[PDB]
DNA sequence: AGCGCAATCAGCTGTGACTACCT
DNA sequence: AGGTAGTCACAGCTGATTGCGCTG
């Protein structure tokens, strides 16, 4: 129906729209009217995405002026197809309740994997080979030879789309990846290369976050788009993570062996301008020092630079020239193929970030391997310090940058942790007919000993011997479906250990299946494709896994899929291997901020974005509980999202084991009955 | 430009200015004697001033954190400027002689509620 | 051994009835 | 010979002190 805001009338597929969803709508006006950024927290997964599109749309029919492009940038490719998905049904809406269609265009973006048809690239499985094919089947010399028309082997859909697909526009007409590749498979097109003409005359597109946070193709596939755009960040409660992935890099032994393997084919090359011929031939040795030194740690990110002009006494100009060297003299000494070719690149970009970036940043050298720890390996990698970097060249192109997400619970850490000026300070907590989670956090055990997961108690019998205990009768009450999340690999391979040797664990084993996530993908796919089956029927299964890993964040417990979450401990990062501690120094001397705050952040960061995928949808209803009492002190309380404090009762946040269980059995008792819409 | 209040010189960036919006520059921040920096708990036991007196009177008084050298794991000391945290207790209790009375009256206070314990 | 959340004491007050002193 | 303000018991609240915990 037609949404009376405030100044406008908006048209939502949904007749029916929640008091969150309104004022949602309304902060989201009111920012747009304000032309500013903001940071926003809603609840719900599903329901937002439509009001975020509806309200964009109606803005834009009203002010085409004000509001030109729109960028909607998730996490990964599901979410960039449910958009399109959503988009699609909203346009169909709008047709079927106006009768007229419009000039509207919307595309997805993604890789060369991604978006292709030749049959000699799909079936392998290398995402770092695909774009270096690509380039060599079509290229500046490939149109060139094409004119005297060359007998070889080549890519000839651009051929093609350059001839007859850029004249006939797309005014009209949402199109979805696997749209668009039938379009370019129809027409003889390329998706990537039709896509990159029909971004200019479009409307809304969508893609993931490297597109725009890793400068290296930011500017390629953005640079004068539009001046005034809407950018909008979904699920980006882990922001600042990516911002610090995106200027870091790594080097190991591999790595220099292969780039000391290339370097003899790239002269043999070339011997068949000369400012970097000669220039690339010493940059390895001086890396290859730091192989021979068998030294603890070395930090100088100033005077990394210095260092280099001493060994080989280099003017610091050159570094610079990297970039520009990378996209000329590539293209004429002819590439065959970018396979046994990327590392040369990436000591590129390092050279050209250190070169540059040396204000926020710090070089750390790490001579340590699990389970292995001294033998060959000293690991050079340039983390990333400030994670404003990332994001400084998109504020300050765009008007209203909005980050939301399912946790964002502290919003006075985000603008600080990260340069931004928020003018909402606004969240937003779901409404419905009854409470459809119920969240607690049990302290002591049935022995009233605490079960806090401390560094100092984690080889303690007795919090193990409760943590078991928490698991086999919290298995016994809550049906079809559990989900753990531990500390660590470790901590959580010592305590299922434990279990084992104890008579415990077959009590769990009894009640419902035990399946362990581990590092391998396919062991991991598979343990969550049987746990599937298994909460499907009546068996019952339990999900272990660890809270800083790729399962807690790769799917989503849908309702009868995980019914409970139950957080082992508080999960606290390694503050080893020196990298963390570099950034709580930097965050300490330049944005002022406490390290215990910042980690107790992070841990409640991750633990709210690990337990609430458990509600997704209004019909769906979950268990939360945290199993430590360093949960229970207000500072990480404090840090959980609105939605969920309020659920969050004084009752129950000390109680034990055994009240704990009499909680989840009431809940899930009284939320079996039938409900009304 | 901003000019300092000792010398008079201009200058364009300070770390006073940087961190406690004192317009004084590095050449005569006597951060010795006249700009010592005392840690929370310190400042407030002595001047007897609260959290709201710290973060909501305006104009508010930042601070410094920096790494505690006794325990890693222990909190950070938070450092405010001696000068600003005179100025507030100047502010608030009107003169020096109402917290010299202040500070007696609550260590009175204390005899009472320990002899009373007793 | 510096912060910060939480346990603890002081001062005032409501509810109800019992009790000492004197015009 | 009669009646009202202290007073005790038991509870509440808010306003400070003050004392134990605080990261793999
Ligand atoms: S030009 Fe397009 S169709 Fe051809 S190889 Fe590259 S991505 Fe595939
Ligand atoms: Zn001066």
């Amino acid at each position: 129906m037609k949404l009376n805001v405030d100044g406008l009338l908006v048209y939502f597929p949904y007749d029916y729209i929640y008091p969150e969803q309104f004022s949602y709508m309304r902060e989201l006006k009111r920012t747009l009217d304000a032309k500013g950024h903001g940071v926003l927290e809603m609840p719900s997964g599903t329901g937002k995405t439509v009001s975020l599109l509806a309200l964009i749309m109606a803005y834009q029919r009203a002010y085409p002026l004000e509001v030109t492009k729109l960028i909607y940038c998730s996490r990964t490719v599901p979410e960039i197809e449910k958009v399109i998905e959503e988009l699609r049904k909203l346009l169909n809406f709008y047709e079927k309740q106006e009768g007229e269609k419009l000039p509207f265009l919307g595309l997805a973006l993604s890789s060369r994997k991604n978006l292709c048809i030749h049959p000699e690239v799909t079936p392998l499985r290398f995402g770092k080979d695909v774009d270096g094919k690509c380039h060599s089947l079509t290229a500046s010399y490939v149109r060139a030879q094409y004119q005297h028309d060359t007998s070889l082997p080549h890519c000839r859909f651009y051929e093609e789309f350059d001839a007859h697909g850029r004249e006939v526009p797309l005014p009209a007409g949402i199109y979805n990846l696997d749209d668009l590749k039938a379009l370019g498979r129809r027409q003889g097109w390329c998706p990537y290369f039709l896509a990159r003409y029909s971004i200019l005359h479009a409307n809304v597109v969508v893609y993931s976050y490297h597109y725009l946070l890793d400068p290296k193709i930011a500017d390629l596939v953005s640079k004068e788009l539009a001046r005034k755009a809407v950018v909008v960040f979904d699920e980006a409660h882990n922001i600042d993570n990516v911002c610090i992935d995106s200027m870091s890099v790594n080097l190991t032994r591999r790595t220099l062996d292969r780039c000391q393997g290339n370097l003899e084919t790239l002269q043999k090359t070339v011997l068949r301008a000369e400012h970097f011929l000669g220039f690339l031939r010493r940059l390895l040795e001086y890396v290859k020092w730091r192989l021979r030194v068998q030294h603890v740690v070395q930090e100088s990110p100033p005077a990394f630079l210095s260092g280099l002009a001493q060994r080989v006494c280099i003017q610091r100009k050159p570094l610079r020239f990297c970039a520009e060297r990378l996209r000329s003299l590539l293209h004429t000494l002819e590439i065959t193929d970018l396979a046994d070719f990327s590392p040369l690149t990436l000591l590129a970009n390092f050279a050209t970030l250190v070169s540059t970036y040396a204000k926020g940043f710090t070089i750390i050298i790490e001579p340590f391997d699990d389970r292995t720890p001294t033998i060959a390996n000293p690991i050079l990698h340039f983390s990333c310090m400030d994670a404003s970097l990332a994001i400084k060249p998109v504020f300050e192109r765009f008007q209203s940058v909005i980050i939301t997400s399912g946790t964002l619970s502290p919003l006075d850490i985000y603008p600080k942790i990260l340069d931004f000026h928020p003018v909402t300070m606004a969240t937003f907590t779901m409404t419905l007919a009854r409470v459809c989670l119920c969240p607690m956090i049990i302290g002591r055990g049935n022995d009233q000993v605490a079960i806090s997961s401390k560094f100092e108690t984690r080889e303690d019998i007795a919090v193990i011997r409760n943590y078991g205990n928490l698991l086999l009768e919290m298995s016994a009450v809550v049906p079809d479906g559990i989900v753990a999340f531990f500390t660590s690999y470790q901590y959580m391979e010592s305590t299922v250990a434990s279990w084992y040797e104890q008579g415990i664990l077959e009590n769990i084993q009894r009640n419902k299946l035990l399946f362990i996530e581990t590092q391998d993908g396919a062991e991991t796919s598979v343990a969550l494709e049987k746990y599937q089956e298994a909460c499907e029927n009546g068996r019952g299964a339990i999900l272990l896994s660890v809270a800083r890993g790729k399962v807690s964040e790769g799917i989503d417990f849908v309702h009868h899929y995980g019914r409970a979450v139950i957080m082992f401990g508080v999960p606290y990062v390694y503050t080893q291997s020196r990298i963390l501690k570099a950034r709580l120094e930097y965050l300490r001397d330049q944005f002022q901020i406490r390290e215990n705050d910042f980690l107790t952040f992070d841990a409640m960061r991750h633990a709210a974005q690990c337990v609430g995928r458990a509600i997704r949808g209004k019909t769906d209803y979950g268990l939360m509980v945290f199993a430590d009492k360093r949960f229970a002190r207000g500072d990480k309380r404090g840090k959980l999202p609105r939605w969920i404090q309020e659920h969050l009762t004084d009752a129950n946040l000390n109680l034990t084991v055994d009240e704990g269980v009499q909680v989840a059995k009431y809940f899930l008792r009284q939320m079996a009955q039938p409900f009304h819409r | 430009y901003v000019i300092c209040e000792e010398c008079g010189k201009e200058f364009m960036d300070s770390y006073l200015m940087n961190h406690f919006d004192l317009p004084t520059c590095d050449n005569c921040r006597d951060a010795d004697d006249k700009h010592k920096l005392i840690t929370k708990t310190e400042a407030k036991q002595e001047y007897l001033l609260k959290d709201c007196d710290l973060e909501k009177r305006e104009p508010p008084l930042k601070f410094i954190v920096k790494k505690n050298p006794h325990h890693s794991q222990w909190g950070d000391m938070k450092l405010y400027l001696k000068l600003q945290i005179v100025k507030r207790s100047l502010e608030v209790w009107g003169s020096q002689e109402a917290l010299e009375e202040a500070k007696e009256v609550r260590q009175e206070n204390r005899e009472k509620m320990k002899q009373k314990k007793f």
